[PDB]
Order: structure tokens, then C-alpha cells, then sequence
RNA sequence: CCGGGCACUCUAACGGGACUGCCCGCGAAAGCGGGAGGAAGGAGGGGACGACGUCUGGUCAGCAUGGCCCUUACGGCCUGGGCGACACACGUGCUACAAUGCCCACUACAAAGCGAUGCCACCCGGCAACGGGGAGCUAAUCGCAAAAAGGUGGGCCCAGUUCGGAUUGGGGUCUGCAACCCGACCCCAUGAAGCCGGAAUCGCUAGUAAUCGCGGAUCAGCCAUGCCGCGGUGAAUACG
RNA sequence: CGCGGGGUGGAGCAGCCUGGUAGCUCGUCGGGCUCAUAACCCGAAGGUCGUCGGUUCAAAUCCGGCCCCCGCAACCA
RNA sequence: CAAGGAGGUAAAAAUGAAAU
């Protein structure tokens, strides 16, 4: 019944940023725990941006997460066993979360072979706006937008 | 190839030895 | 089988591989330590008495 | 006729005699009633007051239950003039 | 229910042990057996002067065996008997040095063993079981204890249901560590079964 | 190359290119073409002529493999034919060989599951 | 490695160490929030501990025990068989379906425990399992062990393909009186199903989930992918 | 005995006329949900088309012979 | 700043188990 509203966990700045998000993006990279493949293959990504753009990742992975982040989402709530999806606001905390997520999972949906190239290119296209995770930030927008009826049920 | 008894990876988790992963040096 | 039973478990001749463990205070031939001659059951039965020498809870 | 058993000792008292698989004061007592589910030709027979027959509920149901004595129930499937899946348990 | 027995809750700090002695392997299991198969052969023939305890002790072929006993009469002043091959028999089997000494348990209401004893011996005469646990407490009690607790379990008086007397005055706080609690149990063997007592004894600490 | 009974593998390294065949495996691949004394990563692309000929020769003798040495595989269970033993049963009756658990599980030689139901 | 030294680390024996004691604010009190205080805090993180009682719960196959029954036998010994059977159904699992992946070589970084009726260094034969030798060790001395994920290099290049390892043939080793029913490994060749799971269903809130290997018990051997432990790298999220 | 209609998985119905595909509900069998049953959800299996002949390259289907089932008709003296 | 008197009321979800 969540007495307490679970403070929120801070991680540690990564190497030669300090970003205050970057290593939250590598930890979604991570899999079974190898912090060491995972911070590499964002670092890969990160020369691979340097590439085929002459711009700072530090700014282009900024962007990216910018641009994937859900302004309001929809939100399955009450009367008539649960019946209703509200669409409402999302928290600083969760679009944070959402960002990092759908990027990482859309750049593991791309058909490319190497990791870093899936990461650097789904930033790329993510910072101009034309993402997978885009689709899928619009598209979880476009759910919010169609409820607007009963919106005024809020909460 | 966990189970695959031609691997050093295999003979690991089987813990025995052979060609495919000698005693060491 | 049960009184003649812990009779081989002493007895042990006619091949090295036909002799087995059994616990001595019960008749027990599963779970016997070797350390004590013991079945699991009776090691925990005396382990509360104390008749254990240094057998000790682990609390850790 | 008894066609099938699922325990071990009823099977063993009505094929071959042995009766150490029961109560050995019961042995009496479970011979009748299984000669009385050989010989029955339908369910109907197996009717007497003693027997306390009746058809499980749930789970058990198509089942028959005969009372040998205190909670102890033989439990059976009677189909076209023959019993399967002798059973001896607590009610 | 389930609880721990009280005497291996303790066993480190508060209630030392029963059985001191120190090997490696190869020795402790064949030293255990002898070990125990003095508490059996010793709870037979001194029964009678019904024993708290059997502490042994050893040191290379020494084995010290100590038993504590209420009233020792059955030990009769050096050559009258009772101690002598009696002390003597244990190497029969054992050939090294039966050093047997006997203590006097001070107060019998006070050591948890034998106020068992003394009820399970009461269940077998036949007496009334639930008055009979109620005086023992007492008498515990009477001779200065902090809290005790007796506990009869099945077939009580026969009678075909078993059931469990239960008894309890004063401080009984197991589940402290600085408890100094003794515990003691008995078999009745009775013409209609077997039923168990168990007695808690308890003192202060710190 | 029309090596053994086969010539499928095309560009990708003899030492894998081998493999495809029934007798060769792994070990007996590398340890061909080290006899033969051949490089192992090459294209397979039909290379150097005369490799493929030593090759050749060498592999499709000495020791038995493709259709020749299915037919002695199949015949040594042909052995059990006969009145043989218990290890011919199992090969009769389409349950495991090595005496595994068959109460589950063995469907690698029962086949897919028939369902009975009672 | 020696001389020597034992301040560091470690080893294991007793101790010191926070009790929201100190500051602000709230309150009648308990207490709650917040702050320098320090390794630590408002039960620091985990153990051992399971009230009166409940389930005619579980256990006569650990053992004890009332009653009933068996005694040239419902007891006793032996060889062999069976518990391992298989048209099927459910549970708990292990290995996978690959490229944050697999293979080969090189090179690092643990803890907790076990061993002189055993652990077996280093050589020698052997592709290897293993066999011949044979040193040290009653073991913080010697041995089990190089930890593995990691790192470096190189090779596959996304195809059931160097993914995957089932199944089966052949040849061998070791324990054992003996391994056909029914043992574990080693080597050659086969290389299946599976390209990620329907209705449903489980675990876990911080060293935690996930992932990686290591030890022990039982043990001649071993059907251990189990159980009990050890450490390595190490997430996500909690509005409500 | 005269006309008309009909025999199809276990049940009740389609498909026949415009020959090459046998489909529907229920039941059955498997698996879920539940302490359990029912309901519900998932997934399967199941038919000599009454029978004997004939036409066809091919017959549940088109054509005859019987075999049952149903419905009409059997009037004037 | 403290409430009495007034009114719209959940849903779709049925059974019972085998000697006192
Ligand atoms: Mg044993
Ligand atoms: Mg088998
Ligand atoms: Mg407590
Ligand atoms: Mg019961
Ligand atoms: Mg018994
Ligand atoms: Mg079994
Ligand atoms: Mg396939
Ligand atoms: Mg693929
Ligand atoms: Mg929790
Ligand atoms: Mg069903
Ligand atoms: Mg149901
Ligand atoms: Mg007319
Ligand atoms: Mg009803
Ligand atoms: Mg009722
Ligand atoms: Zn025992």
C-alpha cells in the first residue's frame, strides 16, 4: 500500500561526460549485468556519430531523448471493471524513462548488424524526428489524443 | 554451447577435461 | 527386513562394494554422515541434547 | 466382475487371498463386499443397508462408495455389469 | 507449534555442553559410539537414583565420567557395593580409564530431568495426571524457582483420544538467550501407550 | 568441386566447406587439408586446380564416407536383424538405443506425441 | 628467495562504536520531518528465534510405542530380475533458438570449503579420457584449481548456417567380482527439434533481479542439469 | 398397394438441382481457470454420404433395382 | 469555522464434497 513513495534511485556519472543520463542509457544497453559491453557499445556508437555527422554525440543523443519523450500518455483507470483509459500527463521521471527505453528497443529492432551502428543511427534518425521510437512516442500520443472524451475524468 | 562436449565451454560445465580444453598448458 | 538388515550393514564381507553405510544409533541406511556414523535425524535429535562435541547452531 | 484395481491390497486379497494388505479384522468384512461387486450385474444390487452405497460428488463423480466399516469406503466405477478402479480409502 | 529445544538454543553462551572432549576425524565416530553407549549402558542401572546429567570428559585414553544424581544412595560408602565393578564394567568394552565420580544434585525441584522423571513415573501409577502436573509445578516453584512449565501429550488417562496437559506458573521466556532454562523430558510407558513430559525450569541471568 | 558424392560449398573456406559432407565432420576436415597440406581459409571458389585434385584424392579415399558409409551404418543395424540381442529390439521398436527414461521425454526417436486420453 | 623487520594486509580473541544522544521545525506526550556529526545511522543490511492455538494436517517405512495379525511362516539367506518399464498427462528444471553471438589462442582479477585406508605438484607415454612414475602435505606450509563472465588478437557474416546440440553407428578409458537390461567420461562420424513460445502461469524493491563460475555433503563409481553454500559483473521501476 | 419428399461424423441440420471443395451448432478428446464442479477460455480428433447396380476420366451429387422413414391420396355406387 | 435531515447505490458470476 506503498507507505513510503519510494525515493528516487541516483546513479553515478559516467567517464568523460558526466551526463546524469548517459549511464542510464547504457545501463538499458546492458544485458546480464556486463556494465563493460554495454558502456562500450554506447562509446562505439558515439565515434560512429562522429562520422556521418560532425556533431558532439553529448548533443545528439541529448536531442534524441528529447524528441522520444511522451508528453501525455493514456491511462487505463475506474467504473465498469476498469473500462476507462484516462489519458493523462506523464511525469518528468517517467518520460526520462520512456525515452531511454523505446530507444534502445527500436534500436534493437533496426535490421543493421552491429549494435553500435543500430544505437548510433536510431539516435540520428531519433534526433531529427524520425525514429522508431518516434513512431512510437506519436504513436502513444496519437492513444492519448483519441481519449480526450473522457479526459475529464483525470485524477 | 553449454552441453556440446566440444568446447572448452562445454567441457567447463561438464567439468572434465580433453582435447578440446587440456589440463592446462 | 529390518533386524537382520542392520546385520549386514556390520557383517561386510564378500566384495568391498557390497558394504554400505547405516546409521548406528537408529538402523537408518539413507543420509548417514560418515563423520559421525549418523543418520540425519539422530545427529539433530543428539545436536539439541548437547551430547555433540562442539556441534554448535549456525547462525550467520 | 471386478475388472480393475488401484489398490494394491484389495487386489491382492480378492486374487490371491493375501490378505496383508488390509485390516486383518476387516478381512471378512472386505471379502464379502467385493464378492457382492463380482457378482453384481448393476448398481442396484449393490444396494443392501450395510453397504450405505452412494455416488460421489466433485471431482469423483461416476465413482461409487460401499462402506466397510468406521470412515473406510470402497470406491468404484460400475459400468455395464462390471466394476473398475477398486479403491480403498477414508471417506 | 514448533520450537527449538531449549538446551541446543543454548548450547555456546548459557547451558555448556554434556559431552567434552576434542578429536580430528577418524576418532570422533568411533568415540561417539562409545561415548553414547556409556549414557545407555549407565541410565539402565542407576535409574534408581534417577541422574540430571552424565557429563563425560576426555584426554587421550582418560574418559572422566561425571554423574549427577538428587540423592547418591545408591553409591554406599567404597567397598559396600554399588560402585565398585560397577564403575568397573564399563571396561568391558572400553579398557581405558573409567574414572566414574558422582555429584549431588542439591534440590531435585530445580533440575528439569527429574521433575519429568518424577511426573512420568506418576502417569504410570495411574494417578491423575492433570493434578499431578499442577503440584510438580508448584513444588518447582516452592523450592524457590523464577518460572516453570510442565507438559503432559496424549492419551491421558487412557481414554481413546489423546490430548495434552498443560501447566504454567511464574517467568517461562524461551525465546530469550540469557535464560539459564533447563529442560527435561520423559517417556510413561503405560498398558495403553506412550506418552511424553517435558519440564521447563528457569532462573535468572543477565 | 565434385569432391566425394558432393559440391554444393561454393565461397566459404575449405576447412568448413568439408564439413558438408557425410564422413568428414570437423576433425577429420582440418586434418585432411593439413595432409594434404592446403590452406584452410581459402575461398573455395574453384582455387588452384591441383589442390582440389590432391584433395580429392586423398578425402574420397582412405577412409569411407557419404552414401558408401551410410550403407555400412545401416547394415551394422542390420547386424541386429538376425535373432539378435536387446539393442536390435530398440532398434525395432523405434525407442531409444542406450537405456534412457522413455516414460517421458525420447520423442527424438518416438517422433511427435499421439495422444491417448483416458 | 635470503638477512632482518612485523608498521600495512590478513588471521581470530576480547573490546570501543549512536542511544534520533546534538541543531532547526512540528507536538500535550509518544513521535515525525529536516540538518552539519561520522564508516554507519530514527529497528544500518542480513541470520538464529515461530505466541495461545488451527488444520481428526504429516510421519507406525528414521526411531519409540497400545492394539490387530504372521510364525517350518507376512521370518532368514542367496543368484537373477524389478524400482530405469512407455500410446500418453501434469510439476520442478537444464541446454538452446544466436552477432550486446558462437569458435580458437593468449592473458588477468575471487571467496567459501575439502584432502596423507586421500588431495595428488613436476615429468614420461597418449589427439584425449587416462596410464606409468614420483616430490611435497598429519596441511593460513603441500595439493585440489587454471576461477568463469572479463580483456587482447584472429576467424565466421546472419543462412538452421563454425547457431543448436538431440539421436544413432564405430573406437576407446576408469571405478567395480561384474557396468546387457541400468554407470560416468574421452575420440571419430552423424548432426534432429527448435528461428523465441496458445489459453494461461512465476520470481524478484539494492548487491537485490539477471548473468558467471567455484566449493561441499552423500559418494568405489555415478545417472547432480538436484540440494546446501561461495564469491565475480551488476540493471530497471514503485505515480499510486 | 398411387403420387410427393427424405436416409450425410455420436445428435440435429446444410452441401445434391449448375459432377471435381463434405460445412454448422452441440457433444466427444487434450490443456487451462477453481479447493472442486458447472459456466467460460485454448487446442484437437471424428463421416462406407441407406444399400445393390449403371453412366463418367471422375458420383454425396446424374440414372435404375430393391430396404426403411415421413407426408398426401384411396372418391361415385 | 462544526452537520442533521434528504437521493442516485454493486456487477454478470451458479453449485457443494461424500461416518457422528
Ligand atoms: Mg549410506
Ligand atoms: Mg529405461
Ligand atoms: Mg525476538
Ligand atoms: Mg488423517
Ligand atoms: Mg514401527
Ligand atoms: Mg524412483
Ligand atoms: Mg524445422
Ligand atoms: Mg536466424
Ligand atoms: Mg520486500
Ligand atoms: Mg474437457
Ligand atoms: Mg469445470
Ligand atoms: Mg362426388
Ligand atoms: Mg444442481
Ligand atoms: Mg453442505
Ligand atoms: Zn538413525
Amino acid at each position: 500500500a506503498r507507505r513510503r513513495r519510494a525515493e528516487v534511485r541516483q546513479l553515478q556519472p559516467d567517464l568523460v561526460y558526466g551526463d546524469v543520463l548517459v549511464t542510464a542509457f547504457i545501463n538499458k544497453i546492458m544485458r546480464d549485468g556486463k556494465k563493460n559491453l554495454a558502456a562500450r557499445i554506447f562509446y562505439d556508437a558515439c565515434k560512429i556519430i562522429q562520422e556521418k555527422t560532425g556533431q558532439e554525440p553529448l548533443k545528439v543523443f541529448k536531442q534524441a531523448v528529447e524528441n522520444v519523450k511522451p508528453r501525455m500518455e493514456v491511462r487505463s483507470r475506474r467504473v465498469g471493471g476498469a473500462n476507462y483509459q484516462v489519458p493523462m500527463e506523464v511525469s518528468p521521471r517517467r518520460q526520462q524513462s520512456l525515452a531511454l527505453r523505446w530507444l534502445v528497443q527500436a534500436a534493437n529492432q533496426r535490421p543493421e548488424r552491429r549494435a553500435a551502428v543500430r544505437i548510433a543511427h536510431e539516435l540520428m534518425d531519433a534526433a531529427e524526428g524520425k525514429g522508431g521510437a518516434v513512431k512510437k512516442k506519436e504513436d502513444v500520443e496519437r492513444m492519448a489524443e483519441a481519449n480526450r472524451a473522457y479526459a475529464h475524468y483525470r485524477w | 554451447g553449454k552441453g556440446d562436449r566440444r568446447t572448452r565451454r562445454g567441457k567447463i560445465w561438464r567439468g572434465t577435461y580433453g582435447k578440446y580444453r587440456p589440463r592446462k598448458k | 527386513a529390518r533386524k537382520a538388515l542392520i546385520e549386514k550393514a556390520k557383517r561386510t564381507p564378500k566384495f568391498k562394494v557390497r558394504a554400505y553405510t547405516r546409521c548406528v544409533r537408529c538402523g537408518r541406511a539413507r543420509s548417514v554422515y560418515r563423520f559421525f556414523g549418523l543418520c540425519r535425524i539422530c545427529l539433530r535429535e543428539l545436536a539439541h541434547k548437547g551430547q555433540l562435541p562442539g556441534v554448535r547452531k549456525a547462525s550467520w | 466382475g471386478i475388472k480393475s484395481f488401484k489398490h494394491k491390497g484389495l487386489k491382492l486379497l480378492f486374487e490371491k487371498g493375501v490378505t496383508s494388505g488390509v485390516p486383518a479384522q476387516d478381512v471378512d468384512r472386505i471379502n464379502d463386499r467385493l464378492q457382492a461387486i463380482d457378482t453384481a450385474t448393476e448398481i442396484g444390487e449393490l444396494n443392501r443397508q450395510i453397504y450405505k452405497l452412494h455416488p460421489l460428488k466433485g471431482d469423483r463423480e461416476g465413482y461409487w462408495s460401499i462402506t466397510v466399516r468406521a470412515n473406510w469406503r470402497i470406491t468404484f466405477q460400475f459400468i455395464n455389469g462390471d466394476a473398475y478402479i477398486l479403491n480403498y480409502e477414508d471417506y | 507449534g514448533n520450537k527449538i529445544h531449549p538446551i541446543g538454543f543454548r548450547l555456546g553462551i548459557t547451558r555448556d555442553w554434556e559431552s567434552r572432549w576434542y578429536a580430528g576425524k577418524k576418532q570422533y565416530r568411533h568415540l561417539l559410539l562409545e561415548d553414547q553407549r556409556i549414557r545407555g549402558l549407565l541410565e539402565k542401572e542407576l535409574y534408581s537414583a534417577g541422574l540430571a546429567r552424565v557429563d563425560i570428559e576426555r584426554a587421550a585414553d582418560n574418559v572422566a565420567v561425571t554423574v549427577h544424581v538428587a540423592k547418591p544412595g545408591v553409591v554406599i560408602g567404597r567397598g559396600g557395593e554399588r560402585i565398585r565393578v560397577l564403575r568397573e564394567e564399563l571396561a568391558k568394552l572400553t579398557g581405558k580409564n573409567v574414572a566414574l565420580n558422582v555429584q549431588e544434585v542439591q534440590n531435585p525441584n530445580l533440575s528439569a530431568p527429574l521433575v519429568a522423571q518424577r511426573v512420568a513415573e506418576q502417569i504410570e501409577r495411574r494417578f491423575a495426571v492433570r493434578r499431578a502436573i499442577k503440584q510438580a509445578v508448584q513444588r518447582v516453584m516452592e523450592s524457590g524457582a523464577k518460572g516453570a512449565k510442565v507438559i503432559v501429550s496424549g492419551r491421558i488417562g487412557g481414554a481413546e483420544q489423546a490430548r495434552t496437559e498443560w501447566a504454567a506458573q511464574g517467568r517461562v521466556p524461551l525465546h530469550t538467550l540469557r535464560a539459564n532454562i533447563d529442560y527435561g523430558f520423559a517417556l510413561a510407558r503405560t498398558t495403553y501407550g506412550v506418552l511424553g513430559v517435558k519440564a521447563y525450569i528457569f532462573l535468572g541471568e543477565v | 568441386a565434385r569432391i566425394a558424392g558432393v559440391e554444393i560449398p561454393r565461397n566459404k573456406r575449405v576447412d568448413v566447406a568439408l564439413t558438408y559432407i557425410y564422413g568428414i565432420g570437423k576433425a577429420r576436415a582440418k586434418e585432411a587439408l593439413e595432409k594434404t597440406g592446403i590452406n584452410p581459409a581459402t575461398r573455395v571458389k574453384d582455387l588452384t586446380e591441383a589442390e582440389v585434385v590432391r584433395l580429392r584424392e586423398y578425402v574420397e579415399n582412405t577412409w569411407k564416407l557419404e552414401g558408401e558409409l551410410r550403407a555400412e551404418v545401416a547394415a551394422n543395424i542390420k547386424r541386429l536383424m538376425d535373432i539378435g540381442c536387446y539393442r536390435g529390439l530398440r532398434h525395432r521398436r523405434g525407442l531409444p538405443v542406450r537405456g534412457q527414461r522413455t516414460r517421458t521425454n525420447a520423442r527424438t526417436r518416438k517422433g511427435p506425441r499421439k495422444t491417448v486420453a483416458g
